[PDB]
């Protein structure tokens, strides 16, 4: 289960990849509606801490990829440093990311364009299609995604590639975009409509059904504005592709970690700025459910902008998609090829030259996931997945700075006060049980706090002893940790605070993971059982390294 | 000999909110006063976020799409969303259901103290702007676990309606946090109330636990 695998582009050319693969779907469509639903003009807010929870896993990534010399998905990473069973788990969740993130953007793309046209594809799609399933499944499918999606594998198959050039492009016309909406935001939008009141609880159009909350600020409170951080978090997705770059850089291993914080920092920037124009152009509950930013700027009276942002968005969601797309193969191939999954998976066509089989699975996993779910929904689905999966990468990080360079009972003073000036396989042992023990903690810290919550704010005796006890519990583990000796191995990229800062970001993770929907956690444990029965029945025996 | 006497509930700023009238003999009608909490409120502190309507308006906010008018537009889905996050107040029908479930909650509740017409060992309950309850004990009587009551207060305030009966009212966008307010023996004892005596009123919640001041006074003529 444990086994180990054996192991130009400038700084500002990463950054361009990680903003051209981030920005898109998030701002451009998911900003509203997170907006109105689950945030108001807290939503600033919201992207603030989805920022951050990014950070704290970007930052792990640097030093994750900075423990292996070659340079690959963090799946290659957890293969080659902890297990075979974290990898495949870590590589589960990478697949199930870039499959649903494909899905995701898919729809958003097609939801813009048929916007774009006036709905034909939809009133077609609602004419002639239904699922008569809305608890669970979409209201009405997506075909024109799926055509998309069958496009896009179709040119993957036959060996198309990322293009730098055309991504640049599309990414200076998105950021142009994007300016010009703030710049507007800030010239038309008004502060008003971050004070609204019962006064103003109401719209124009004659929709039914408004949520309008609390009003002004913070309408749906800081649970509303913590969901909508946990949505968010679908936005600062797409860095990844700085680490799996695959392409020779400049500074190997020091540029990718630059690249990755300035990316994010820049999307952190340009999310704040568009929200904040979007809620302050219309107010929160206005925003219009197809497209949130044409309707804002309609109700200032720039219809006309409906066409510039329609350039802009379509721009960043096809960014954005191949960034979600491109990444799927090598993943599943990478596995295949390892024998984790299918060997089937791995054969690579001779006429092509690429992974066949295993683009084509995938792009048919996120054309029928595109077909059948709401974006919604997907959106919550990949962002469940990518939080396990930079949860799993940060505790890497914090385990493995304790480990000793690879070719039980114990004692109070021992655990507490070693002496040993280099880990040895006790302390790597000690760290690697306070890193399982710590993890549970968390959990049960969130479940508490999110579960329990209005347990927690009634005071009751068992919610707050179990809140305390895990807490400061946790606080005594970290602390284990921290006494351990670190692996004297000189790396090129460290994170700072190694003891508390993975830590954080493993409690930030779960957290957000925790603020999701019943039916996301569902999906996901489906989703992970089949990855386990494929892992167990199949990976274990079939690993290249058996 | 019989007066048309009139028992009138007034806000803080002393300006009359609610209102009952009848013929009887000076000093021999009690009724149970049966204003609304949001009434108390109107023109009184920020909390309640009706800090500027006047006595006897209409209750603010748009309808309840549950309501018994059903759907219309503009109709808010907040009266069926969770009441978690809402602040209990009186400035749109959701958070005025908020409020009856403050009220109604066991571990929550409102608790009322005397004002002015107090015993003077209880000089050091505070202000109208504490709502004069500075520090516990000064309560006389209220909705709250421990059940507070006073062998010389005026009057005891409890929950007219029941929580089934309000949630319906309230999604109806009509005034739904109608109190109770009982004389006591020594209040119906007292002759002052010509001149009117007043109370503050606290909700139990964790928190700042935000009030209001009102006040109950008598007016009557010749019949
Ligand atoms: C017995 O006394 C009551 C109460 O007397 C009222 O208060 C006294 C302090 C004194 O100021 C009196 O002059 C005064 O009437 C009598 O009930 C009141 O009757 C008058 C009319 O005779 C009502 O006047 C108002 O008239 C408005 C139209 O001009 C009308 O819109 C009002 O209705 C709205 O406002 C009232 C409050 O003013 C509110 O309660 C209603 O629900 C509605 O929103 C109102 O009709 C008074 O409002 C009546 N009540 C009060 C508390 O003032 C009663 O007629 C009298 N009976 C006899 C036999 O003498
Ligand atoms: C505050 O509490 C009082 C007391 O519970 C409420 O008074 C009650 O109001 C209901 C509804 O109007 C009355 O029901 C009616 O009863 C009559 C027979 O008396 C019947 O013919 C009607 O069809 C109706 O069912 C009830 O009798 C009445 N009880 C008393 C003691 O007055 C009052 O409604 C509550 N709300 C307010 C704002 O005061
Ligand atoms: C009759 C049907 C085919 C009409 C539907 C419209 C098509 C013409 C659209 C649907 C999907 C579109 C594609 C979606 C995404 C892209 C990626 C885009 O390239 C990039 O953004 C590169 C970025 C990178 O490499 O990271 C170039 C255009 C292209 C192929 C689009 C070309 C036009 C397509 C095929
Ligand atoms: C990038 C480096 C230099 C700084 C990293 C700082 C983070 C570790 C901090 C910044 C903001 C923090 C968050 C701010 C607010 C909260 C909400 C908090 O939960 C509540 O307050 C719930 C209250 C309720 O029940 O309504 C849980 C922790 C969390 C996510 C914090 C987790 C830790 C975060 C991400
Ligand atoms: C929200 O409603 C309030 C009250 O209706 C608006 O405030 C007043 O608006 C009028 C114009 O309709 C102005 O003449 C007043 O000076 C405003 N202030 C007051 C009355 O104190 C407010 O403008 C509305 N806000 C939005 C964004 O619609
Ligand atoms: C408002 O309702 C009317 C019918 O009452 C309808 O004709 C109109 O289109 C509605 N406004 C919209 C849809 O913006
Ligand atoms: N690499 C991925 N899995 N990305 C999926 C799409 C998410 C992207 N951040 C967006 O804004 O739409």
């Amino acid at each position: 289960m444990l086994r180990r695998k054996v192991v130009c582009l400038n700084t500002y050319d990463l950054v361009a990849l990680g903003v051209g693969s981030t920005l898109g779907a998030g701002v451009y469509v998911l900003a509203g509606a997170v907006a109105r639903e689950n945030a108001g003009p807290a939503i600033v807010i919201s992207f603030l801490i989805a920022a951050l929870a990014s950070v704290l896993a970007g930052l792990c990534y640097g030093e994750f990829g900075a423990r292996v010399p070659k340079t690959g998905s963090a799946y290659l990473y957890s293969y080659v440093t902890v297990g075979e069973l974290w990898a495949f788990i870590t590589g589960w969740n990478l697949i199930l990311s870039y499959i649903i993130g494909t899905s995701s953007v898919a729809r958003a793309w097609s939801a813009t364009f048929d916007e774009l046209i006036g709905k034909p594809i939809g009133e077609f799609s609602r004419q002639h299609m239904a699922l008569n399933a809305p608890g669970v499944l979409a209201q009405t499918p997506d075909i024109f995604a799926v055509i998309i999606i069958i496009i896009l594998t179709g040119l993957l198959t036959l060996g198309v590639k990322e293009s730098a050039m055309v991504n640049k492009i599309f990414t200076c016309i998105n950021v142009l975009v994007l300016c010009f909406i703030v710049v507007s935001g800030f010239v038309k939008g008004s502060i008003k409509n971050w004070q609204l009141t019962e006064k103003n609880f109401s719209c124009n159009n004659n929709d039914t059904n408004v949520k309008y909350g609390e009003g002004g600020f913070m309408p749906f409170g800081f649970s509303g504005v913590l969901s909508g951080a946990a949505t968010c978090f679908y936005a600062f997705v797409g860095f990844d592709c700085i680490a799996t770059t695959g392409e020779e850089v400049k500074n190997p291993q020091k540029a990718i970690p630059v690249g990755i914080v300035a990316s994010l920092l820049i999307c952190f920037i340009a999310y704040f700025g568009v929200s904040a124009a979007l809620t302050l152009m219309m107010p929160y509950f206005c925003l219009d459910i197809d497209s949130p930013l044409p309707g804002a700027f309609k109700h200032q009276g720039w219809e006309e902008a409906k066409y510039a942002v329609a350039i802009g968005s379509l721009c960043a969601l096809s960014t954005s998609l191949l960034g979600s797309m491109f990444p799927m193969p090598r993943v599943i191939y990478a596995m295949a090829e390892d024998g984790l999954l299918f060997k089937f998976l791995a054969k690579i066509n001779n006429r092509t030259k690429t992974p066949v089989i295993a683009t084509v699975t995938s792009g048919a996993i996120a054309a029928v996931m595109a077909f059948l779910f709401e974006l919604k929904d997907l959106v919550d689905l990949m962002s469940i997945g990518t939080l396990l999966a930079y949860s799993l990468v940060a505790a890497c990080v914090l385990v493995l700075r304790y480990q000793p360079e690879q070719p039980e009972k114990f004692s109070l003073k021992s655990i507490l006060s070693p002496k040993n000036v280099e880990p040895s396989k006790f302390s790597g042992l000690i760290v690697n049980i306070s890193a399982g023990l710590l993890a549970a903690l968390i959990i049960t810290v969130c479940i508490v706090a999110v579960l329990g919550r209005e347990a927690l704010a009634e005071g009751t005796l068992w919610a707050v002893f179990v809140m305390t006890g895990s807490v400061l519990l946790c606080m005594l583990v970290t602390g284990i940790i921290w006494r351990q000796p670190e692996s004297k191995t000189k790396l090129s990229f460290k994170v700072p605070f190694v003891p508390v800062l993975p830590v954080l970001s493993i409690f930030v993770n779960i957290y957000l993971m925790m603020q999701l929907d019943q039916g996301t956690w569902v999906r996901f444990a489906v989703w992970m059982l089949i990855g386990f029965t494929i892992y167990f029945g199949y990976g274990i025996w079939h690993s290249e390294e058996a | 000999q019989v007066y048309n006497i009139t028992w009138e509930v007034t806000n803080g700023d002393r300006e009359t909110v609610w209102a009952i009238s009848g013929n009887h003999p000076l000093w021999t009608w009690w009724p149970v006063l049966t204003p609304d909490l949001c009434m108390l409120a109107l023109s009184g502190p920020p909390h309640w976020g009706l800090e500027y309507q006047a006595p006897y308006s209409s209750p603010p906010g748009p309808p309840c799409c549950s309501g018994s008018s059903g759907s219309s537009a503009g109709c808010s889905r907040d009266c069926d969303e969770p009441l978690t996050s809402l602040t209990p107040r009186c400035n749109t029908a959701w958070n005025r259901l908020k409020l009856d479930q403050v009220t109604h909650k066991s571990s929550e509740g409102f608790y009322v103290c005397p004002g002015s017409h107090r015993p003077r060992e209880a000089k050091s309950c505070g202000g109208p702007d504490s709502f004069y309850c500075a520090s516990w004990g000064c309560e006389t009587t209220g909705r709250v676990y421990w059940k507070p009551s006073s062998s010389w207060d005026y009057i005891t305030v409890d929950n007219n309606l029941t929580t089934s009966q309000a949630v319906q009212v309230c999604k109806d966008n009509k005034w739904c946090n109608p109190l109770a307010i009982q004389f006591t023996n020594a209040g119906k004892q007292v002759t002052s109330w010509t001149t009117g005596h007043y109370w503050g009123l606290r909700l139990y919640v964790s928190g700042r636990d935000p009030g209001l001041t009102f006040g109950i006074r008598l007016r009557y003529q010749n019949l």
